[PDB]
RNA sequence: CGCGACCUCAGAUCAGACGUGGCGACCCGCUGAAUUUAAGCAUAUUAGUCAGCGGAGGAGAAGAAACUAACCAGGAUUCCCUCAGUAACGGCGAGUGAACAGGGAAGAGCCCAGCGCCGAAUCCCCGCCCCGCGGCGGGGCGCGGGACAUGUGGCGUACGGAAGACCCGCUCCCCGGCGCCGCUCGUGGGGGGCCCAAGUCCUUCUGAUCGAGGCCCAGCCCGUGGACGGUGUGAGGCCGGUAGCGGCCCCCGGCGCGCCGGGCCCGGGUCUUCCCGGAGUCGGGUUGCUUGGGAAUGCAGCCCAAAGCGGGUGGUAAACUCCAUCUAAGGCUAAAUACCGGCACGAGACCGAUAGUCAACAAGUACCGUAAGGGAAAGUUGAAAAGAACUUUGAAGAGAGAGUUCAAGAGGGCGUGAAACCGUUAAGAGGUAAACGGGUGGGGUCCGCGCAGUCCGCCCGGUUCAACCCGGCGGCGGGUCCGGCCGU
RNA sequence: GACGUCGGCUACCCACCCGACCCGUCUUGAAACACGGACCAAGGAGUCUAACACGUGCGCGAGUCGGGGGCUCGCACGAAAGCCGCCGUGGCGCAAUGAAGGUGAAGGCCGGCGCGCUCGCCGGCCGAGGUGGGAUCCCGAGGCCUCUCCAGUCCGCCGAGGGCGCACCACCGGCCCGUCUCGCCCGCCGCGCCGGGGAGGUGGAGCACGAGCGCACGUGUUAGGACCCGAAAGAUGGUGAACU
RNA sequence: GGUAUAGGGGCGAAAGACUAAUCGAACCAUCUAGUAGCUGGUUCCCUCCGAAGUUUCCCUCAGGAUAGCUGGCGCUCUCGC
RNA sequence: GCGGGCCCGGGUGGAGCCGCCGCAGGUGCAGAUCUUGGUGGUAGUAGCAAAUAUUCAAACGAGAACUUUGAAGGCCGAAGUGGAGAAGGGUUCCAUGUGAACAGCAGUUGAACAUGGGUCAGUCGGUCCUGAGAGAUGGGCGAGCGCCGUUCCGAAGGGACGG
RNA sequence: CGACUCUUAGCGGUGGAUCACUCGGCUCGUGCGUCGAUGAAGAACGCAGCUAGCUGCGAGAAUUAAUGUGAAUUGCAGGACACAUUGAUCAUCGACACUUCGAACGCACUUGCGGCCCCGGGUUCCUCCCGGGGCUACGCCUGUCUGAGCGUCGCU
């Protein structure tokens, strides 16, 4: 149960602020698990997806146990386009179908400085809560 | 229009009575608000009573109560006179002073008197620097208590 | 409550007689939908709802503080009874005792893990298990007012003093938690019925002796306060009916239908 | 015949500042009605209300008795309960209508003129030096100016004050900077940023699960986290978050320490000697408004117009006589109080697109009037546009095929798609308009049988254990209350 | 009687016999040549606050109470709930009657002291009077009997008759306050334009061994917009001589 | 064409004429949901009981108060015991 | 089931819903010349009749009574159905293209729609002057926003020549 | 059996009722409680590669600088960036900038007329002319300067 008298707690305004984020908080939502080789390697829960990324679809019409690049991350619409989940228009064109980021698991990161920040910073945190729960 | 045996009532409700219909619903804020106020000033005085200076002996007017005692504006001069204290000093370690109020008994007089000694005998008059002068109270009843004073200071009783 | 300029903002008046409209006040010009329509009426579009909600509605009740004990009380007995506990939809087939005290160790918890452990011991996790079972979606416009979910209410746990037992038994769905100086008659008596299942603690227990007191004794921790006394004393109808001493009194019954 | 001071009065694109307007929910000062009630209506009521004007703040106003009381007295102002629908007012009709005391919230007291003592001991402006200077200050050096004796500053104001006499014990408060340790209660003060638990486990539905069954104990793991939202349904464990005296990184505020520049030689009690009061003001007559205030509650234009053991008040006008209580005509002050406007949050037994604000949407928008102003209608494909490639008739709008989708029997105002109303198909009927109630008959629609439906349920005739014993287990009732607890 | 046959009251259509004028409203009188009404969908009118009166339910009860305030939580459920030398300041009730100064509810019996003087003063006793009707309770002769005659404590029904008599009603008395008439006495700190008492009528929303307080529900009457819609009007502040 | 006269006001060779399609008192917003003893309407079923247009008073006669008619809630008793 | 209504079967629909014990209300429509929205008979009906009038051939075009071209017959008959302005309008002006909607028939046409383009000043006018009038300062009034008045209760010209 | 008309049913039309959804309202409560001559509220006109409206912005005109975060915006192209670099977008926002009216301020409101200083083009300050920059409103306080008076006085 939420106690902070400051959060929202309420249907309507939730789904606002949801729908109405900038694109840094909207970076944050669109977060993906992480693999269990990386969950045990960085310590780390997940992360949000990047351009650069290896994905496994989890859930949806799509689900295999195919790898694929990301192709380009569409924050307005809450979705990323990966490399071979495509869809066939009526003239032959092939068209990216979205898959949320909540649907996909990391299989390969894209490690930049910032990344490597990002997973420190994580671990060091997982770190002092179990530190403190001992 | 009357109808067999009814009261003869004339309610006030003839001005616009609605435009200025004062409602109740401040009413748990406003205590929690005055709660948190009464405490965060009992903390800032940190071993001073919380309920302030003390208050004098009064017996009260309109021969309908006649014989209830309850606590009065301040002492009167006469009264500080009597008791040593002076009226600017008194002030500053927690007495209450007031210069309007005349004094036609001496038992009352004396009973204020007698307050006052019994106040500044369980006064614990602390130094006003770390090192201790002159009238200040040893450092042996310092430590002993340093907390408040709950309730009004030696409170009146019929 | 409605806003007190709810359909008064408009500036309509009513068309005079010898014109085929109903004499109802109408928009006065423009070139607009909105013109020579109607206004000021519950009858109307837009127009003013009949008898406005007003927020100095008597939205509070008062009840005596001698009455208020007298229901804590009738809620109190009603949670001994196993009949009334069982009326009240609880699974309590299993519980070693229906007045359950359990040691004041309980106090001393501070993880959920020995809150379902201690349950589970005392065979009263069959109510959560039916709390689990109950929770579903509210139906009607409840959802979109911040009450989509809803479920049963389990047992409640009163304790006598505050030692992080709450944060075990908080993540527990359907548990209550009340202090014995502070006993709520809503949530001892939920939905007004006076079935309940209390799980009790030693040092809350004894306590209760110390917070009403018995019918010789004050209650010695409210000012006046005496437990109220009973109407009539041997409450079995049956063992009255069939007592020889009313027996040897009676007529003989006619039983023959003609 | 001019110059030199002073008093009154002008000019400035003279040096440096200040006011103007807006908002106005709450507040202060004026002005100020009529609808309405009185079953008519003129006094009254509506009502010191709306409309109009002026002036601020985060609150404003008020405020420390020219008071209340008549008691064994109380003691600034503001607000709550009660006093009290009472005293009182009123074509004594309708109606209007306080104050005191009592219990609380909060609580804080003071400063001038005059009277007098100090060599104007006082203040403002310009120049230079030192510090800091983004809410322009402090000190020093200037025969550099000005204001002020038509009165500045120090002592001092009704609770008395000033000066001497000599009784008593003794000498820290404030302002501006330089830095410093403690991160200062929602249990780390305020603001911001980055993070911290656990199934996408095995089958099985589905277009897609977040569904169902199961998994060392309601089931696997977390739980100080089982709120919420999103994700192709209904997710504690997919994601953000949620709980936490959880962590880290910056800014700000506040309380304390050492130093510098400073300002500051600051008492109580008794006695003695002097001093101590706001004028066209009080008050009286008058008239108008207002009030519960009634031979006049308060505010006022006009006239009269003061005194100092005086003046005011003591709810019936006047005289005489004692009593009680304050010291008006000068000024300041936070708290308890109000807040339909503004900034940022939280919540709901509230409404759910003819409802809820006029406005869920490019709404004070389109549009109307010369103008003051008036003022709408209007949400929904689909999980994903995957928004119908391509062939064919037609000039095209439009169709026929094909294709997508679970579904276009969802095709761009596209979710569900009622009634009024319309076309067509199937059936019935038809010269007293249609329609209706009661009673039958005929024809259809399907429903329930049946290839007899003769419906069962007990008693009677034509593979093991009850009867009866042994052992174990559990239960019921009883009294010698057999013994103890329990209990009136 | 059973592979083109059964049962289907009600609804689908049609036919026949009888009945049968269009609803709502004003009205003595409506089918009316009285008014409203093409049809369908959605919205639509006795509410809320306050004051009373009565009835009902609950708690306490000569008491009752929560107004406001204060102490516990940082509000998830909570702006709840629990508590108070605040438990009562204060309201209501427990005492009424006069304009007011004021007064203010018990008598009766017994013996004595003054002349028992229907009057005053001393000691004891009973403590809301009496009459009539009074639901219920108490006593109750006797009867009913019991397989035979007598005796017989017991479990019964009826029980003529005799009583204590709830609540309430009617009446007769008593007491309290105002007022009228006739009167005789009592006390003192101050002996008076002092104060008190009696009898007999009358006026009062009174007493006469109590019943209210708080909460909730319903009805009825009001003030409010007041079940909904409807004027001819009045007032305040602003805009127009582009028509005339 | 410019300008002046603005609502109990203007202007009028005078018709109560004109004053932005309104003039025996313009338009706009508010007081205002003004008042009406006067018209119209007032939303589900079943069961039980069931009226009056009459007396008196009222600037009372299309309305009220008051008695009368009605309903509901009871209570006090008697009994084919 | 007397009734208010209710329980099942079938079809469509795609995401929430109901019973019971209590609580609360903006809780039940046939009418109010009720409000809003939609739809009928009338009804393929009234009507598309004020100002003399059209015809032939060709072209574009799927399509011609209405467009264009040529010919013929007419009217407006210099107070015009002609050529230019003011107020007002505001892109309606010009070129190209479409024929969805509008131009009460149609349209190959338009003042419709979509793309672009177009307004050139010392001499033509505003700008300057004052008229009827309006309106500051000084002054007066007014509780006040402001009002009275334009020479009236003003130290009202900041300009110029010569030295 | 026709056509028309009446009732019922299936399907197909007009219409958008009902139900379920809701980034919107209404009500209560908490903290804060801040406009402007250093130019407020409001209004006008402009600003995007393709841009009408809404929203945002002001000739530095769909935003500049700085801080935090860290790989996009997106209807299409174009692309800047190397995302091992102050570095795309976002949020914060303390630096800078902020057209014309408007208390609105040189005079009036036409965007028309002026005056006082400085610089440049032209000059070789030479006045015309052109461009740019700073001033020029009312009331009022302190002080300065220049003044008036048959106001009250002093010397000659
Ligand atoms: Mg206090
Ligand atoms: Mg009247
Ligand atoms: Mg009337
Ligand atoms: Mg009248
Ligand atoms: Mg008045
Ligand atoms: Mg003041
Ligand atoms: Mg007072
Ligand atoms: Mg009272
Ligand atoms: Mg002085
Ligand atoms: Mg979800
Ligand atoms: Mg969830
Ligand atoms: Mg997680
Ligand atoms: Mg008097
Ligand atoms: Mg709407
Ligand atoms: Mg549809
Ligand atoms: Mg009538
Ligand atoms: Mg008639
Ligand atoms: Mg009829
Ligand atoms: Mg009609
Ligand atoms: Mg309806
Ligand atoms: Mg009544
Ligand atoms: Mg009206
Ligand atoms: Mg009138
Ligand atoms: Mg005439
Ligand atoms: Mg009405
Ligand atoms: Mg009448
Ligand atoms: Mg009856
Ligand atoms: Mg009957
Ligand atoms: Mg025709
Ligand atoms: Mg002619
Ligand atoms: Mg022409
Ligand atoms: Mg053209
Ligand atoms: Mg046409």
């Amino acid at each position: 149960m939420k106690f902070n008298p400051f959060v929202t707690s309420d249907r309507s305004k939730n789904r606002k602020r949801h729908f109405n984020a900038p694109s840094h908080i909207r970076r944050k939502i669109m977060s993906s698990p992480l693999s269990k080789e990386l969950r045990q390697k960085y310590n780390v829960r997940s992360m949000p997806i990047r351009k650069d990324d290896e994905v496994q679809v989890v859930r949806g019409h799509y689900k295999g146990q195919q790898i694929g690049k990301v192709v380009q991350v569409y924050r307005k619409k809450y979705v990323i386009y990966i490399e071979r989940v495509q869809r066939e228009k009526a003239n032959g064109t092939t068209v990216h179908v979205g898959i949320h980021p909540s649907k996909v698991v990391i299989t390969r990161l894209k490690l930049d400085k910032d990344r490597k920040k990002i997973l420190e910073r994580k671990a060091k945190s997982r770190q002092v809560g179990k530190e403190k729960g001992k | 229009a009357p109808s067999r045996n009814g009261m003869i009532l004339k309610p006030h409700f003839h001005k616009d009575w609605q435009r200025r219909v004062a409602t109740w619903f401040n009413q748990p804020a406003r205590k929690i608000r005055r709660r948190k106020a009464r405490q965060a000033r009992a903390r800032r005085i940190a071993p001073r009573p919380a309920s302030g200076p003390l208050r004098p002996i009064v017996r009260c007017p309109t021969v309908r109560y006649h014989t209830k005692v309850r606590a009065g504006r301040g002492f009167s001069l006469e009264e500080l006179r009597v008791a040593g204290i002076h009226k600017k000093v008194a002030r500053t370690i927690g007495i209450s002073v007031d210069p309007r109020r005349r004094n036609k008994s001496t038992e009352s007089l004396q009973a204020n008197v007698q307050r006052l000694k019994e106040y500044r005998s369980k006064l614990v008059l602390f130094p006003r620097k770390p090192s201790a002068p002159k009238k200040g109270d040893s450092s042996a009843e310092e430590l002993k208590l340093a907390t408040q004073l709950t309730g009004p200071v030696m409170p009146i009783r019929n | 409550a409605v806003s007190e300029l709810a359909g008064h903002q408009t500036s309509a008046e009513s068309w005079g007689t010898g014109r085929a409209v109903a004499r109802i006040p109408r928009v006065r010009g423009g070139g607009t939908h909105r013109s020579g329509q109607g206004a000021f009426g519950n009858m109307c579009r837009g127009g003013r709802m009949f008898a406005p909600t007003k927020t100095w509605r008597r939205w509070h009740r008062r009840v005596n503080t001698t009455q208020k004990r007298y229901a804590i009380c009738s809620a109190l007995a009603a949670s001994a009874l196993p009949a009334l506990v069982m009326s009240k939809g609880h699974r309590i087939e299993e519980v070693p005792e229906l007045p359950l005290v359990v040691e004041d160790k309980v106090e001393g918890y501070k993880k959920t893990k020995e809150a379902v452990l201690l349950l589970k011991k005392l065979k009263a996790w069959n109510d959560i298990k039916k709390v689990y079972a109950s929770q579903r979606m509210r139906a009607g416009k409840g959802k979109m007012r911040n009450r989509r979910r809803i479920q049963r209410r389990g047992p409640c746990v009163i304790y006598n003093e505050d030692n992080g037992i709450v944060k075990a038994f908080r993540n527990i769905p359907g548990i209550t938690l009340l202090n014995v100086t502070k006993l709520n008659i809503l949530k001892l008596a939920p939905g007004g019925h006076v079935g309940r299942f209390c799980i009790w603690t030693e040092s809350a227990f004894r306590k209760l002796d110390d917070l009403y007191g018995t019918w010789r004794k004050a209650a010695s921790l409210k000012s006046n306060y005496n437990l109220p006394m009973h109407k009539m004393l041997n409450t079995d109808l049956s063992r009255i009916l069939k007592s020889p001493e009313i027996q040897r009194a009676l007529r003989a019954p006619r039983k023959k239908i003609h």
